[PDB]
C-alpha cells in the first residue's frame, strides 16, 4: 500500500495530467453534489406548497364557536406533533392552519416564534411566503 | 409470509385488536392445558 | 289456572336449575377475585374500623388518605339485619354516599342509592333497584334520577335478567332507556351476557349492541392458586386491551399479580402483621413510560376481637 | 300535562328531602345501631376510633 | 468541467504543500462517491445499532423490574408461608 | 343540532320496540330451558 | 529551625487533641445519622449490589427505579484498597458520576470528581479536591472547573479549616472564591463553623457571612435510641425552618422520624426482611397541603455472604 | 316621607289580606333596622363557627395522621424487636 | 400581653424566624431535661 | 497572556480526555476489579447482577 | 305573646293611623339602606379609581425584555391572586398592569374575558372605562 | 449590566483581601490551642 500511495502522491505532486485526471472527477462529483441538493430542496419546497394546497381543500370552520375549537385543536395538534421531529411538516401545517383562522396571525406569529421550535417555523414561515392570501 | 402477518399484526388499523385475540388466546391455552398448574402451582 | 301453573312449576323444579346471581357478577371471579384493578391505589391509606354488634350488625369507620383522587378523610357508618342493610358515608367536602336495602321478601330486595354533594347540582343523583330471585333466574329494573316533572319520563333506566338454561350454562340480557332531556329523543341499549361455570374453570362473555365485547375465563390452579384471563373489545377507532392475572392465597397474604397486552404491570400484597392489623401494598408499573405508582395503607378492626358471643347475622342485604 | 304551579312545589319537595338526608341520614345510622346493637356501646366509645 | 480551467492548475510540488495539506491529500485517494456513498451507509448502519441497543437495553430493563415487582413480594410471602408449615407440622 | 319534532316521534317509536324485542327475548330464555330438554331428550 | 519546630511540636502533642475530621460532617450526627433528609425518595426502587471481594474491595451494583427524578437505571462499580478507592456510576441517560481517591501519605488525600452528561453541556464539571488531616486539624481545598484558558483564573475555589481547641471544642473556617467569567468581578463568600462534642450530646452551628445561620443539636436518649433538632435561619425575605426527629435502632430494623416547623412529616423504615434484603419505606406528609409521597425500595447483596476469608481492606478512602 | 304620601294607604281591610300577605306580616312586627343588623351578626357568627369547626376538624387530622404515619411503622417494629428479645431470653 | 406577642409571633415580618428560633429552643430544652429520655426511651 | 492557537489546542485535549473518560472509566474500574480481585470471577458472572 | 299579635294585627288592620306610624319608621329605614348601598359602591368606585391611580405612579418598563417579563409577572401575579376571592382588587390591578403593557390590550381583554371570572372582570372592566388612556 | 474596568480592578482588590482576612483567622486558630492553655493556667 505505502508504495502505490508513494507512487500515487509522486505522480500527483509531479504529473499534471494525473491532477487533471482527478481534479476533472472531482469537478464532476462536485456538480452531482450541489445539483443533488437543490433537487432536494425543490421536493421539500414542494411538500411545502403541497401541505398549504391540502389546507384550502379542507376547509376552515366559519362560526366564532368553531373557529376557537378549530384553532385549539389545531395548535394542539400542533404541539403535539412538534415533540416529534418527524412530524415538523405536520406540525406546521397544523400551526398554518391555526394561524389562519386565529384573528390577529401577527401576534400568534411572535407566540409562535418564540415558543415552537426553528425547525418547524423554518418551514411555517415558507408557508406563510407561499400562502400569499396569509393577512 | 412474514410480509402477510407482520403487517396485519403490528401496523394495521386493528393491529390492537388481534394483539389482544392473539393473547388471549395464548393466555386460555396456557391455562386450560395444564401446563400453568404445573408451573405456578 | 294454578292446574297449568301447579304441572310447569314442578316440571320445572324437577329440572336441578339454580339461581345464577346477578348480571353484574358473572366475571367476579375474574375482574374482581383475581384482577387488581378493584384494589388498586396510590399514596397512604389508613381505616379504622370499629365493631359495635354482629347481630344486628353494627360497625363506624374512619378513612384516612393522601393520595391521587382520595379524599383526605371519610367517616362511614352501616347498620345490618337478616332484613335490612343501611350504610352512609361523608367526606370532608360532605360528599355524602348511601345505601338503603330492605328485603320485601327474601326472593325481593329493594336497593336505594343516594349521591349528595354540596358542591356540584350535576353530582346530586339517586338511584333506585328492584330485584327478584327466582329459582332458576334473576331479574333486576332500576331508575336512575327518575323524573316526570317536565310531563315526560326522564332519565336513565336499566333492566338486567339472567336465566340458568342448565345447571352449567346462564344466559342473559341488559337493557337501558335513557332521555336526558325531554326535547331530546329517548337512547337505547341493549347488552348480552353469557356464563358456563364450573368447579374448576368458569368463562364468561358480554357483548354490547354497540360492538364492544367483553370475556373472561378463569381457572383454579389448586387450592391456593388460582389465576384468570380478562379481554376487552372495543369498535367506538378500534381497541382492545387482554389482562392476564394470578392470586395465591398463603395463610398470613395474599398476592395478586397481572400484566396486560398494554404494558401495565400492577400487584398487591395484603398481609396480616398482626391480628387486628392488615397491611396493603399496590404498584402499577406503565413499562411504555416507565412511571410507577405506589400505594400503602392499612386496616384495624378492634371490636370484632372483643366480642366472639354473638355470630354475624345472615343474609344481610348488603 | 303538569300545571307549573305544581311542579315547583313538587321541586320544592326533593330540595327538602335532599338537605335532610345529607343531614340526618348518618345520624340515623348511629342512632339505629346504639339502640339495638347488643350490648350498647357508650357515647364516647360510640365513635372512638380503636379504644 | 473544462479543460482550460483545469489547466490552471498547471504547476504542483511536493515541498510546497502543508503538513496539514499533505494529510488531506490521503483523504483525496479515496472516490468522493465512494466516500460520500459509504458515510451515508455509515450513519444508517450506526444509527440501526443504536436503535437495536436501546431495544435490547430497554427489554432487559423491562424483564429485570417486572421479576423483581412480582418476584420479591412472591418469594417474601411464599417463605413467610412454609414456616408457617414447619411450624404446624412441628407440633 | 336541535331535533324537529315529528324525528322525536321516531325515535320514541324506535326505542319502544327495541325494548319490547329485549322483553321478547326475556321470554325466550324463561322458556329455553323446556326446549334444551327436549334437544337431549330426541336422542 | 528544628529546635523551636520539636519543642513546640512536642508541647503540641502532650495537649491531647485530636482530629475533628472534615467540616462537612460537623453536623452529620444530625443532619445524616437522624434526619431522614438523606433518605426520602418517592416511587419504587431496587439497587441489586454484588460483592467479588472484600481486599481489595471490588462490588458492582444495578438500581432499577420508578419515581419523581429518579433515573430508570444506574450502573455502578467501585473498587477499594487501603490506598485508593476509585467509583464510577452512569444513567440510562449516559451521565457518568465519577470519584478517584488517593492516598499520597495517610495524613494525605486527593479527591477527583467528574460528572459528564452527554445531553447538556453546561451539566460537565471536574472538582479536585486536596486533604491534609493534622494530629489536630483539617485543611482543605477545592477546585470546581479552574481554568486560566480566558487567561485569568475561573471557575469556584473553596478552602476549608477545622481546628480542634480542646478535646471537646472545634472552630473552623470556610473560604469562597468564584469567578463565572473574566469579563466580571470575583465573588468571596466566608463561612465560620463550630462544634462542641461529648458522649452524651453534639452541638454544633454554621454562620454564613451572607447571615444565613443553620445551628444543630444531638443527644443520645440511651443504647437503642437517640435524637436530634437542626434549625436553619435565611435571610436573603426571613425564613426559618426547625426540624425534631429521633431514630430507633431495632435488632432487624431502624426507624427514624421527623417533623418540622413548616409543618412536614416524614419517617423511613429499613427492615431487614431477610439475611441479604433490606426493605425501606419512606413516607412525607405535607400537613398544609394533607399530600403524600410513598417510597418503597430493596437492597440486595448477593456476593458478601459467600466470601467470608477475606476481610474488609482498611481506611479505604470513601 | 310624607304625610300625604303615607296617606294614600288609607283604608286596609283584615279579610283582604291573602295567607302569603298575613304571614308576611309577622316578619313585619319585627323593626327592619334590628333584623337586618341581627341577620349581619347572625352571617359573621354562622361563618365563625365554620371556621372553628373547620380548624378543629382540621387540627385532629394532622394528629390522627401523625399518629398513624409513626405510631403504626414503630409499633410493628418494635413488636417485633421484643419477640427477637424474647426468643433470645428462651436460650 | 398578648397583642404584643401574638403579633410578633405570627403576623410580622420576622414571624417564620421568631417560629423557627422558639422551636429550637423548646426541642433542646426537652432533650437537655431528660424529660425526652424518660419518654422516648 | 495565552496564544489563540493555544488555546484551541488545550481546549481539543479537554475534548479528548471528556470522551476517554465517558467511556473508559467504568470498564477500567471492572478491569482492575477482575484481575485483583480475590478471588478471580467469571466473565459472565462478573457481571451477573445476584447469581 | 299571640294577645299582642293579635292586637297588633288587629290595630294595624283597623287602624290606619298604626300602619302610617309604622309606614314611616319603615320608608324612613328604606332610604337609609339605599343610601348605604351608594356609599359603598362610592367607596368600592374609589377603591378601584386609587388602584389605577397607584399603577401611573410606579410605572411600567420600556424595553420589549422588560415588558414581556413585566407582562408575565403580572400576568402570573394577577392568576396568583385571583384564586383568592379577597385578592379580586389585586389581581384585577395586576390584570390591569399587564393590560397596558401588553402591546394589543383588545386581544388580551377577550383572553381575560373568558379566562378570568367576572367578579374580577366587573373590577377590571371598570379599570378600563377609569383609565381613559388605555387604547 | 456590564462593570467598567476600573470596578472590576476594585473587585479584585476586595476578593483577595477577603481572603487573606480567611488565611489570618486560620493562622489564629491553629495558635488558639496554646491561648485556651494559658487561661486554665492563669489562675
Ligand atoms: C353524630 C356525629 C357523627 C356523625 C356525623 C354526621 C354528619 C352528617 C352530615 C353533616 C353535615 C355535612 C354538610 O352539611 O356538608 C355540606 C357542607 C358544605 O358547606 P355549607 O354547610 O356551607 O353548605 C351547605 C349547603 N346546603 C345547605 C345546600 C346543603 O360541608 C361541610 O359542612 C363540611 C364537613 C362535612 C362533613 C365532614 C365529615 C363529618 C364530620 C366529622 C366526622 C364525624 C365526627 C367524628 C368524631
Ligand atoms: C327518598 C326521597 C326521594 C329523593 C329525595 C331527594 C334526593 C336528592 C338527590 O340525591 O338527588 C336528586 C335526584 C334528582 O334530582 P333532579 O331530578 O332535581 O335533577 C337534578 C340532578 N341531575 C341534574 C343530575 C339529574 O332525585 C331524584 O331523582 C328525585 C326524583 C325521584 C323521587 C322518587
Ligand atoms: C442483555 C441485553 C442488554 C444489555 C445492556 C444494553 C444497554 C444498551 C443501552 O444503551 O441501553 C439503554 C437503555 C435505555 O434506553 P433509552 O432509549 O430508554 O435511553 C437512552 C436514550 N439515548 C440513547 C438517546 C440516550 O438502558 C436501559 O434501560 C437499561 C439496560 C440494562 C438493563 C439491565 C441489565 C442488567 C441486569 C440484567
Ligand atoms: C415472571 C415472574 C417471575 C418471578 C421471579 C421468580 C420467582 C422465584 C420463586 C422462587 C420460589 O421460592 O419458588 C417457590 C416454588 C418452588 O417450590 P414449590 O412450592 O414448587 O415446591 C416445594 C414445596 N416445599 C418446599 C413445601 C416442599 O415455586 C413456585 O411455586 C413458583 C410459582 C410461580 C410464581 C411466580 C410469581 C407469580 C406469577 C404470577 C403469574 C400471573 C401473571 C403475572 C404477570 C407478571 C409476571 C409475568
Ligand atoms: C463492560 C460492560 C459494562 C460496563 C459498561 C460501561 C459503559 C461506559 C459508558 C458507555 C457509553 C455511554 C455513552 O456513550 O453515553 C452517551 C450516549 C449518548 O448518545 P451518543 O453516543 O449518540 O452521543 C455521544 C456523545 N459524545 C460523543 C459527545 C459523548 O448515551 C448512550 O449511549 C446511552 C447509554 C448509556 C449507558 C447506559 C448504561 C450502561 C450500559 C448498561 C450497563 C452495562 C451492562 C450491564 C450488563
Ligand atoms: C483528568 C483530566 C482533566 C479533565 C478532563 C476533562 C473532564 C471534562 C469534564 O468532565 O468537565 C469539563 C471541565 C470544565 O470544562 P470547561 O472548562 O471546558 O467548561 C465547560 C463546563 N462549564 C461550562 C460547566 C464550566 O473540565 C475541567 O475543569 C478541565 C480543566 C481542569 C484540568 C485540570
Ligand atoms: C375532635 C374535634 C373535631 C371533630 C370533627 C369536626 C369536623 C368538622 C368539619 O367540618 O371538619 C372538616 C375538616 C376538613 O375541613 P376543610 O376546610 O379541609 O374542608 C371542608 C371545607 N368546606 C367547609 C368549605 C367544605 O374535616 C377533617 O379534616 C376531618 C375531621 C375529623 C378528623 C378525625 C376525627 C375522628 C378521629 C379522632
Ligand atoms: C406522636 C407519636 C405517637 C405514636 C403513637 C403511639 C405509640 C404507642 C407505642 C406503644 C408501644 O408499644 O410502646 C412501647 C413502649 C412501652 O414499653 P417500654 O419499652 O417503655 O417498657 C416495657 C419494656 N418491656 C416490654 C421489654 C418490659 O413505649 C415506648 O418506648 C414509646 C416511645 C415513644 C415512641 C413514639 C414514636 C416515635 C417518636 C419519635 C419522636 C421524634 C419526633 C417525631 C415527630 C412525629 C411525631 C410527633
Ligand atoms: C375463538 C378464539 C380462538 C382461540 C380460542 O378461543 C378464542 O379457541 C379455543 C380452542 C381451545 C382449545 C380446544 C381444546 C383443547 C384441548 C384440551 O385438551 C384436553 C382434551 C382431552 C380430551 O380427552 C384430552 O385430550 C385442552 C384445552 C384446549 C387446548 C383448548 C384451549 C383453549 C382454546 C385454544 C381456546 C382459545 C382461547
Ligand atoms: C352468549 C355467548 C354464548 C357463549 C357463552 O357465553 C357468551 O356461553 C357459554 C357456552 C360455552 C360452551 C358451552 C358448552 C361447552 C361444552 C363443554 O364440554 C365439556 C364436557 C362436558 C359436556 O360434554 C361434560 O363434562 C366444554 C366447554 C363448552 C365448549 C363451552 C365453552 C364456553 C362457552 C362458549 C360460554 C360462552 C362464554
Ligand atoms: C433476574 C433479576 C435479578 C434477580 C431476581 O430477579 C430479577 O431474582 C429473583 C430471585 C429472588 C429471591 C429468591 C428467594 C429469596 C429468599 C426469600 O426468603 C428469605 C427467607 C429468610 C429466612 O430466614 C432467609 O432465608 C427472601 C427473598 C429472596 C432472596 C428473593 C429476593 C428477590 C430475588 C433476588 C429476585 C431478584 C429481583
Ligand atoms: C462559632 C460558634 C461558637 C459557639 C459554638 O459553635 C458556634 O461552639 C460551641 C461552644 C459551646 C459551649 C462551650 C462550653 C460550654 C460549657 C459546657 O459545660 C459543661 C460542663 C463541663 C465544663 O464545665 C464540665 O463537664 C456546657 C456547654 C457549653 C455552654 C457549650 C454550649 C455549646 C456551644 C455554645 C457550641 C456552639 C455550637
Ligand atoms: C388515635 C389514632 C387512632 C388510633 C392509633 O393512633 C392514632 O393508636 C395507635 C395505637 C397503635 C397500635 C399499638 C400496638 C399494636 C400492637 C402491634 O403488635 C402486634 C403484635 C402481634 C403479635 O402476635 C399481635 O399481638 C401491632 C400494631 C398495634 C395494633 C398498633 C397499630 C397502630 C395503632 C392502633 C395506632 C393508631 C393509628
Amino acid at each position: 500500500v505505502l508504495a502505490y500511495a508513494a507512487y500515487f502522491d509522486y505522480q500527483r505532486r509531479h504529473n499534471a495530467e494525473f491532477r487533471r485526471q482527478l481534479r476533472r472527477n472531482e469537478r464532476r462529483q462536485a456538480r452531482a453534489e450541489k445539483d443533488l441538493a437543490e433537487a432536494s430542496a425543490k421536493a421539500q419546497r414542494q411538500r411545502i406548497k403541497q401541505a398549504v394546497d391540502e389546507a384550502k381543500e379542507e376547509g376552515f370552520p366559519t362560526s366564532a364557536e368553531d373557529k376557537e375549537a378549530f384553532f385549539l385543536e389545531q395548535v394542539q395538534a400542533g404541539e403535539m406533533m412538534s415533540a416529534d421531529p418527524s412530524k415538523h411538516l405536520e406540525a406546521a401545517l397544523c400551526f398554518y392552519k391555526a394561524l389562519k383562522v386565529y384573528p390577529t396571525p401577527g401576534d400568534l406569529i411572535n407566540i409562535y416564534d418564540k415558543t415552537v421550535s426553528k425547525p418547524i417555523l423554518d418551514i411555517l414561515a415558507e408557508m406563510i411566503a407561499y400562502d400569499s392570501s396569509l393577512r | 409470509p412474514i410480509t402477510g402477518a407482520y403487517n396485519a399484526l403490528f401496523v394495521s388499523e386493528n393491529a390492537s385488536i388481534v394483539r389482544s385475540v392473539v393473547a388471549f388466546g395464548l393466555a386460555v391455552t396456557f391455562l386450560a392445558s395444564g401446563w400453568a398448574e404445573a408451573i405456578l402451582s | 289456572l294454578s292446574d297449568l301453573y301447579d304441572a310447569f312449576q314442578e316440571r320445572r323444579q324437577k329440572l336441578g336449575l339454580s339461581n345464577p346471581g346477578l348480571v353484574e357478577n358473572i366475571a367476579k371471579e375474574v375482574q374482581r377475585d383475581v384482577l387488581t384493578t378493584n384494589l388498586m391505589f396510590s399514596g397512604l391509606r389508613a381505616d379504622l374500623t370499629k365493631a359495635f354488634s354482629l347481630n344486628p350488625l353494627f360497625q363506624v369507620s374512619h378513612q384516612f388518605a393522601m393520595g391521587e383522587r382520595l379524599s383526605p378523610y371519610t367517616f362511614a357508618a352501616l347498620y345490618g339485619t337478616s332484613k335490612m342493610f343501611a350504610q352512609g358515608n361523608i367526606d370532608d367536602q360532605g360528599n355524602l354516599s348511601t345505601t338503603f336495602n330492605y328485603r320485601w321478601t327474601p326472593s325481593f330486595t329493594t336497593k336505594t342509592r343516594f349521591q349528595i354533594t354540596p358542591g356540584a347540582t350535576g353530582q346530586d343523583m339517586a338511584q333506585f333497584e328492584h330485584e327478584y330471585s327466582g329459582a332458576d333466574f334473576t331479574a333486576t329494573i332500576k331508575a336512575l334520577n327518575p323524573s316526570f316533572l317536565e310531563g315526560g319520563l326522564t332519565g336513565i333506566f336499566v333492566g338486567q335478567y339472567l336465566q340458568s338454561i342448565t345447571p352449567k350454562l346462564s344466559l342473559g340480557l341488559e337493557a337501558v332507556w335513557q332521555r336526558a332531556g325531554l326535547t331530546q329523543g329517548p337512547d337505547t341499549a341493549i347488552s348480552y351476557v353469557g356464563r358456563y361455570k364450573t368447579e374448576n374453570w368458569i368463562a364468561s362473555a358480554q357483548l354490547q349492541a354497540q360492538g364492544a365485547l367483553n370475556a373472561s375465563y378463569w381457572q383454579r390452579l389448586g387450592e391456593k392458586v388460582q389465576a384468570g384471563v380478562d379481554m376487552t373489545l372495543s369498535v367506538n377507532t378500534k381497541e382492545g386491551i387482554t389482562t392476564f392475572g394470578a392470586k395465591y392465597d398463603f395463610r398470613m397474604s395474599t398476592f395478586r399479580a397481572q400484566i396486560d397486552t398494554k404494558g401495565k404491570l400492577s400487584c398487591v400484597l395484603e398481609k396480616r402483621v398482626a391480628a387486628p392489623v392488615m397491611m396493603t401494598f399496590a404498584a402499577d408499573v406503565d413499562h411504555f413510560t416507565q412511571q410507577a405508582k405506589v400505594g400503602v395503607g392499612i386496616s384495624i378492626e378492634a371490636g370484632g376481637e372483643e366480642l366472639q358471643d354473638q355470630q354475624p347475622a345472615p343474609n344481610i342485604p348488603f | 300535562l303538569g300545571a307549573d304551579s305544581k311542579q315547583e312545589r313538587i321541586s320544592k319537595l326533593i330540595e327538602i328531602s335532599r338537605v335532610v338526608i345529607h343531614y340526618g341520614y348518618l345520624p340515623m345510622i348511629l342512632y339505629l345501631g346504639y339502640t339495638r346493637s347488643e350490648p350498647k356501646p357508650s357515647i364516647i366509645r360510640l365513635l372512638s376510633p380503636l379504644s | 468541467d473544462t479543460d482550460s480551467e483545469i489547466s490552471t492548475e498547471s504547476n504542483f510540488d511536493p515541498s510546497e504543500e502543508t503538513l496539514a495539506d499533505r494529510l488531506h491529500a490521503l483523504r483525496d485517494m479515496v472516490p468522493p462517491a465512494y466516500r460520500g456513498w459509504i458515510y451515508h451507509k455509515y450513519e444508517q448502519t450506526t444509527s440501526a445499532v443504536r436503535k437495536a441497543l436501546s431495544f435490547a437495553g430497554r427489554a432487559a430493563w423491562t424483564v429485570s423490574v417486572t421479576a423483581l415487582l412480582v418476584g420479591v413480594p412472591f418469594s417474601l410471602a411464599y417463605g413467610e408461608d412454609q414456616q408457617y408449615a414447619a411450624m404446624e407440622q412441628e407440633q | 343540532p336541535q331535533p324537529s319534532p315529528e324525528e322525536l316521534r321516531a325515535a320514541e317509536a324506535e326505542a319502544a320496540s327495541t325494548i319490547q324485542r329485549a322483553i321478547a327475548t326475556a321470554a325466550v330464555l324463561y322458556l329455553a330451558p323446556f326446549i334444551v330438554d327436549a334437544v337431549y331428550k330426541m336422542f
